[PDB]
């Protein structure tokens, strides 16, 4: 029984709710494709668009074995303008502790209450961010840890869904404004979520 | 320098969004 995979599974489920919500509150897509729902006992917005939904799953399906190996240091939802320049980064900094501790108190009730706080902060972040320009799009950047091997082999999990190395323009953001959202430390997961925004 | 998907996320026309709103709740 591999608890590093349990942790990968909680993170991928949560990262899916979180991408969907980010796309909502940053209005990356039209509002009508979203349905209000509850996850982590808290309101969220999930897209009902089939291929957007398939694209987010394929992305996260590819990330998940790196998560199970603790080989991922950040997962970044980056939002691009009509000119392919980053306007916002949503940085999920993730580290499993050196040894996972698994309580029988209620391991998953608790991590879910801690994840719920990340969702709530995402909801109210449009109260402090500048409205995005029209025609913005998104992508997902994965930063791996230094002792990680042939990531571009381990990460290509899905048949016709290649991964590449990003360019400097994909990620360039000279002197951004930093917006912390939430931080958690659990026996299984240390996670930071903050937003970098273009000056 | 990080990795990203080579495939871009879909473009969604507002008619397609009206269809989603209308038929897939």
């Amino acid at each position: 029984l591999n608890f590093g995979q349990v942790v990968a599974d909680v993170l991928c489920e949560f990262l899916e709710v979180a991408v969907h919500l980010i796309l909502y509150v940053r209005e990356v897509y039209p509002v009508g494709i979203f349905q209000k729902r509850k996850k982590y006992n808290v309101p969220v917005q999930m897209s009902c668009h089939p291929e957007l939904n398939q694209y987010i799953q394929d992305t996260l399906h590819c990330v998940k074995p790196l998560l199970e190996k603790n080989d991922v240091e950040k997962v970044v939802v980056v939002i691009l303008d009509k000119e392919h320049r980053p306007v916002e980064k949503f940085v999920f900094e993730i580290t499993q502790p050196p040894l996972l501790s698994i309580s029988s108190d209620s391991l998953l009730s608790h991590v879910e209450q801690l994840l719920a706080a990340f969702i709530l902060k995402i909801s109210v972040c449009d109260a402090v961010l500048d409205h995005n320009p029209p025609g913005c799009t998104f992508t997902v950047l994965v930063h791996t840890r230094e002792a990680a091997t042939r990531n571009m082999e381990k990460i290509q999990v899905i048949k016709d869904f290649p991964w590449i190395l990003a360019d400097e323009q994909d990620v360039h953001m000279h002197d951004p404004r930093l917006i912390p959202l939430k931080t958690m430390t659990s026996d299984i997961l240390k996670m930071q979520l903050y937003v970098e925004e273009r000056a | 320098l990080p990795l990203r998907p080579k495939r871009s996320p879909p473009v969604i026309s507002e008619e397609a969004a009206e269809d989603v709103k209308q038929y897939l709740t």
